[PDB]
This record gives C-alpha cells, structure tokens and sequence, in this order.
C-alpha cells in the first residue's frame, strides 16, 4: 500500500491461510493412517 | 481488515516486522513437507 510494512503484513494473511489449508489436508491424510496401525 | 491496515504499522517496532518476515518462511517449509511426509507414510503403512 503505502509502507513496505503492509507489503509484508499481507503476506502474513496469505500465510495464516497457508497454515488452515495444510491442516485439513494432513488431517484426512492422518485418519487413513489410524485404520492402517 | 486484519493485516495491511495502517494501524498494524503504527503499532509494532519496526525491527520486530524485519524479524517476524524471516521466522514466519521457515516455518512453511517445514509444514509443507509434514503434509508430503504423511502422504508417503501412508503407503509405507500399506506395504
């Protein structure tokens, strides 16, 4: 916008994003794993 | 919103913003390959 301060806090969002859509992946990935042990 | 409001800025340290940058990528690393890992493991299990 108009700091490179806010270049970078909007990337943090795109991150925070990042972390949730990994999360629901590696949960069902993860439930698949308990019927094979 | 929640992040590129100017009141962020106003808000933190400066330096603090350089720091939270560089800590924040290694972390993506590390979370994508957890994700691949268990992908793997799963066939690991299987065979």
């Amino acid at each position: 916008m108009a700091d490179p301060r806010d270049k970078a806090l909007q990337d943090y969002r795109k991150k925070l994003l990042e972390h949730k859509e990994i999360d629901g992946r590696l949960k069902e990935l993860r439930e698949q794993l308990k019927e094979l042990t | 919103e929640q992040d590129g409001i100017g009141e962020e800025v106003l808000k933190m340290s400066t330096e603090e913003i350089v720091q939270r940058t560089r800590l924040l990528d290694s972390e993506i690393k590390i979370m994508k390959s957890e994700v691949l890992r268990v992908t793997h493991e799963l066939q690991a299990m299987k065979d």
